RNA sequence: CACCUAAUUUCGAAUCCAGCAUGAGAAGCU
């Protein structure tokens, strides 16, 4: 039922089909050879993105050339920062003048069809249960949970790493029964100086240039210089940075709990056009430059402490590649044991190390049976009539969903098994009510609220503090104004009022707040 | 007889494509979110009407032509049996030879399937008066159709294509006044036996 | 419905008044001038089955 | 392929790997059972064990022990998902309805039977209508009239068979089906008849509709032998 | 020749549709009228018992099976309708299975 | 019979404007941009022109004194006996003139650009309001053809004074701040309808 | 109604102009030379916006008149429907009566734009802190637009004329408080039949 | 050479039609 095309052997390459309905996860760039695994790929009907680096995520909008994606499925965060991944690859592979294998038209029409949606909240689509969770790699990292028919598939894609600053130091899990789990072996033979970059960044302030991945390690020093003292300023260059800054920003609720004002502080100062990096590059004033446009920077210069995977310097301590005790605390973390777990993404030594300490955890290893969901219906059938040429039964029990079994049980079993801010309901409906009337809230912001709120509660919070949030620079709060004779100091107590009953609505369920918003927008 | 002709279209959508859902449940299911759903099967593709088209056109110009056509377009009006479209496509004591397929688009919905909105506006205001919602197909998407013509003749691949032309010059479905539906196709045709599966 | 609202919830716990004839009247009114067409009869029924 | 071991049957099918229970060395998908180490002695431990009451205890240690434990028509939901957690099991409070088909059994809820009950309304009230069970002209101008709409086909066999049926079931069953066959659409412009064969304009073509709505009309004043003899001679079943 | 039995009933296959007839040169619906149709994707069973068998009549009944995916089944072929195809499990039984 | 076919090439004088339909190109591109232009999935422009010929003739024809029916008002039944529901249809008969849509010569790489737009409080003279918009460039060349079924003698006369009073007005959204001004050539020919046999 | 006024007007810039360019491509194409580009067509031709601020010169002088008149240019401000404003260029129900064009420069913009420069200069000691490249039109440059009236009244000339005129003593486009668009109008106004191309 | 902004609101419905026509038979074993 599973097909590793990319990620068997490789590890850049991903490609994980699972044919139920076929749903695709992870494709990704490691030109014919890519044409063929798009062939071996076929007709996906979803098509899953768990994190937004190329690696597992630049095969998409090619899929879209070709016209074998029907639905695209994946967080915000990922969303948009693969949009920034898309629209940089597409320039590098202008600059460099190389045959592109998809265009921009196919980058914006890889955007129709993709339905962002957070963690920890299910959609039943075609026959199957997709859920999201977290694991640490970036900011829109996600595991998938799929909960089949003939099995409960979990894809851990990138499991992030206990030296994290911006992520949840466990990773989420799924809550239920888990069948088949996918993993990844990327340093499953390397393992475990955070402070030795604050160490060496005070010895040093000659200004120290210190380079990384644009996503992922670039914002981790920042936090690191962010938390602690540091009087020296911390300069962003490498126009990726400071937009994958911004991003990280935006998207603060999809981060620890520790970080939901700012988050990196406001102790960075970015660098915009190339001329200011030449500025910066003939300058002298002490500093740290964060870059990922580094030659300009660094032909002065030549610390350089290198970060990464590559006074020159080495820090391995700000990689979110899992180590292999996490990853084995991420199996020993699990309701039950899963029964086969797939080995991908690694190089051969690292899949035989950790295919042999998990054989030591007496688990069943594949280095690329039948599940039975059956509902048991538990229920006298012999009391039956016929109306309309149907034996149907007027019936009166509990949908028992336990694991492995969907049993249907009467009211005799439940008499056996007997043996954010918060607002009123009336308060919220008032409230929404004036401001409907105000036209404060409209129809068009319920709408984009019931979306956001369909998305996830943490979407709809980012989508309301968005909303609410105050422009140090206009003073304007991109609510909708109110009408009539009202003061400034009154239509700023109206627009707290609206993001205080907005987030009082957001803590409701997904079904109250429907019966809620059809009395001022019927169609959502 | 011995023979039969085999007429492969494949036609690209140059604008919109509208094709009215007929399906009385579909409809009252999608009434909620469009309201004008795509003609559309159950495995998600789109259905456009084929035989009518190509009837239509044939006589249509037939009719311009001079030659001897029924029409069987007016209310409850029977064919004749003796045209030449009326061969093609039957009459009342005999069938089409030509077995005119749906045409079924190779891509499926919610890839080429749009939901759109539509617009009438005051002429003294310039208001919109009123919107609706419809679903169209989008321009580029393909559709593939077979013709199967029991009794070959040698007029009836010039005739199918002619009437091709015409559902390119006027539209294949739909609001065809508005500029929607206008296609164009790709013929391949071949005659093959009728004993080709006689193995 | 009264058995269906009883035992549905109880599994949940964890008009103007005009004559018939000037309703007929009424109906055929509007239904010459065209306010109440074929497809608002039909969809009133079908809301009218689905309860009051 | 089926081993033995210290009373144990391995049964190896090609789905899966059963042991009813010295151990084995390859892999027990299936165990069917101081014990503990006989399970932690057992290399690739099981996906799913198959285990009075003390059991159930027993279950809970291997509940603890990470390891999943049992203890001993297709049927399709058409249900929704709310859900809820009450006393550690996901729950639904649905009331609904068991169909019972020659392979399926599906549970749907009540929407699906206001659906069929919607539909079997909708065939009852068609069933019994008004009182189941005028012009005049003379008996052989019926006959050329009848003749000469049989010969245009305006009056078609068919026509004259629910034409019979019709008045079978009374004279005001059969008066509203001509009233409802000869009634001008005010919005479409056309009547419930077959057109007319030949080169007619629109005033013969709606006289000789108004001639089919006299003609059956004054037909229906007569009896029923002469209707029956009047109409075999056109449609003889 | 067994019946082609559906697995599904007829609140799952069939839908009710709106069938036409377009004058040609007003381009206004002349007529209309609800036909029933079953959709696409249905499936359908149906056995074939051939009792005295020879060694050609499987392929047969397999050239005809293709004929049929390529013509049609059931009414209004002309129109697209009945377009179909077939997959063939045989098998070789005694009679005495029952014995 | 004969088909009167109406070849009309439209080079863009203003900037135009006719913002997208289509939801699931609206809500994806409503990060870039606040009113995307109307397009095609081949990367073309796609400007509606029937109602434009539709609106424009009921104008001129209601202000004329002849009898028309207004479509203008909401949920508007055509009469069917005047010229536009003869020429651009009715209900119960269809249109004799079907109108094409305006097709771009051009993808949007080459006439399509993205503008920034503001609004300006009127005391302090200060940008209160940005927003962003596709437009068409100027010079862009669009066709399309008016296909008329059973021609007189007045249906060219009629689409060329709808095409002038389209110049004079604007064709497509934002026609008050000057966007959509056009200019029209016609190629006018008289075709027979059995000419594909 | 049966008429419609036009107002052909006239610009003639007695100071220098400037309207930045609008379009995000032109713009990063034009940043490698000039900071500060004017507003141009594709057809090397100056682009000004005539409409909102003949708005805003009605809005600032009938709202000194004391007449209820709403102000369109706050943040998401909605016009009213109710005021002369509102009828003339614009509400949220009922459109513009006048619709007003765009300034199109009788002139190619290699004719009438010029590339300069500007300094920000510290005050101290008296020395170019900063040299900055920006894009102005020569003096006497001639903008031709047409304002056309759909449902004329009788004050609706002189307050487009008031309007002009304000807009020549206040500037017109960027720039105007350093001493950009001082202009001057003429207007030769008509009114026409809406029939005027029939027949 | 910089720098701020890039949002927001309404509508998303209404109507016509759903009819005809044809064929109801004949063979063998028995
Ligand atoms: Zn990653
Ligand atoms: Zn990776
Ligand atoms: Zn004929
Ligand atoms: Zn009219
Ligand atoms: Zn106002």
């Amino acid at each position: 039922m599973i097909k590793f095309i990319g990620g068997a052997s490789k590890v850049t390459g991903s490609a994980f089909l699972l044919e139920t309905a076929k749903i695709l996860i992870d494709c990704g760039i490691e030109n014919e050879i890519i044409e063929k695994k798009i062939n071996e790929i076929g007709k996906a009907d979803i098509c899953i993105l768990t994190h937004a680096h190329l690696d597992h995520s630049g095969l998409v909008p090619l899929l879209v050339k070709k016209r074998k994606v029907n639905k695209i499925i994946s967080t915000p965060a990922t969303k948009e920062l693969c949009r920034l991944l898309f629209n940089d690859f597409q320039r590098i592979q202008e600059e460099n003048n190389d045959i592109p294998l998809y265009s921009y038209d196919d980058i914006e029409s890889s955007f129709e069809i993709w339905d962002e949606i957070d963690d920890r909240n299910t959609i039943e689509l075609f026959d199957t249960k997709i859920t999201f969770y977290n694991n640490s790699h970036i900011i829109g990292s996600v595991s998938v949970f799929i909960e089949t028919h003939n099995g409960n598939y979990l894809f851990s894609g990138d499991i992030g790493s206990k030296l994290q600053q911006l992520m949840d130091y466990p990773p989420d899990m799924p809550d239920g029964n888990v069948d088949y789990l996918i993993l990844e072996s990327t340093y499953g033979n390397k393992s475990h100086d955070r402070d030795r970059l604050l160490e060496i960044a005070k010895t040093t302030c000659g200004k120290v240039l210190i380079p990384s991945f644009a996503i992922g390690r670039l914002q981790e020093v920042l936090y690191t210089f962010s938390n602690y003292n540091f009087n020296f300023p911390v300069y962003i260059d490498s126009p990726m940075g400071s937009k994958v800054t911004n991003l990280i920003k935006e998207y603060n609720i999809y981060l620890k709990k520790k970080l939901r004002d700012d988050l990196f502080n406001n102790k960075y100062i970015a660098i915009n056009t190339s001329n200011q990096s030449k500025e910066l590059s003939n300058s002298k004033e002490p500093a740290v430059i964060i870059s990922a446009r580094i030659l300009n920077h660094l032909e002065q210069i030549k610390t350089l402490i290198f970060v990464g995977y590559q006074r020159i310097e080495k820090l391995n301590s700000f990689s979110a590649h899992a180590d292999q005790d996490e990853l084995i605390d991420y199996i020993e973390r699990l309701k039950y044991t899963p029964y086969k777990v797939f080995l991908v993404h690694g190089e051969k030594e690292q899949r035989e190390i950790l295919a042999k300490r998990i054989i030591s955890k007496k688990i069943r290893v594949e280095l690329p049976i039948l599940i039975e969901k059956k509902v048991v219906l538990n229920i006298n059938t012999d009391n039956m009539c016929n109306f309309a040429s149907y034996r149907l039964m007027p019936f009166s029990g509990f949908i028992v969903e336990k694991d492995d079994r969907i049993e249907i049980n009467d009211k005799n079993w439940f008499d056996m098994i007997w043996n954010l801010p918060d607002m009123s309901h009336d308060k919220i409906i008032e409230n929404i009510e004036y401001l409907f009337n105000i036209k404060i809230l409209s129809k068009n912001r319920i709408k984009e609220f019931w979306e956001e709120f369909c998305k996830g509660q943490k979407a709809a919070i980012k989508y309301i503090t968005q909303v609410h949030r105050k422009n140090p620079n206009t003073g304007r709060r991109n609510w909708n104004p109110p009408e009539g004779d009202f003061t400034d100091n009154e239509i700023e107590k109206l627009y707290e009022t609206a993001y205080n009953t907005l987030l009082s609505l957001i803590k409701y369920d997904k079904n109250k707040v429907y019966n809620i918003l059809i009395n001022f927008n019927p169609k959502l | 007889a011995k023979t039969m002709k085999k007429i492969y279209v494949t036609m690209k959508t140059l604008s919109p494509l509208y094709t009215g859902e007929v399906r009385r449940e579909d409809k009252e299911a999608a009434q909620k979110r469009v309201n004008f759903p795509v003609r559309k099967t159950a495995t998600n593709k789109v259905l456009i009407p084929f035989k009518g088209a190509l009837r239509s056109a044939l006589e249509i110009m037939l009719k311009a032509k001079g030659e001897n056509v029924c029409d069987t377009g007016e209310s409850r009006a029977r064919p004749c049996g003796r045209c030449v479209t009326c061969s093609l496509f039957g009459s009342m004591g005999r069938a089409g030879r030509a077995s005119v397929d749906f045409l079924i688009s190779n891509d499926t919905k919610e890839q080429i399937v749009r939901e759109s909105t539509h617009l009438r506006i005051e002429r003294q205001t310039k208001s919109a008066s009123d919107t609706f919602k419809g679903e169209e197909v989008i321009e580029g998407a393909t559709f593939t159709a077979t013709i199967t013509i029991s009794n070959p003749q040698e007029k009836d691949l010039s005739l199918i294509q002619s009437a091709l032309k015409f559902i390119e010059e006027n539209g294949i479905g739909g609001w065809l006044n508005k500029g929607y539906g206008r296609v164009s196709f790709e013929v391949k045709s071949e005659d093959v036996a009728t004993d080709r599966f006689l193995k | 419905d009264m058995i269906w609202n009883e035992e549905y919830n109880k599994m949940r716990s964890q008009l103007p008044d005009m004559s018939h004839d000037k309703i007929i009247e009424n109906i055929e009114y509007l239904f010459n001038i065209k306010i109440l067409s074929k497809n608002r009869i039909k969809e009133f029924w079908e809301e009218f089955c689905k309860g009051q």
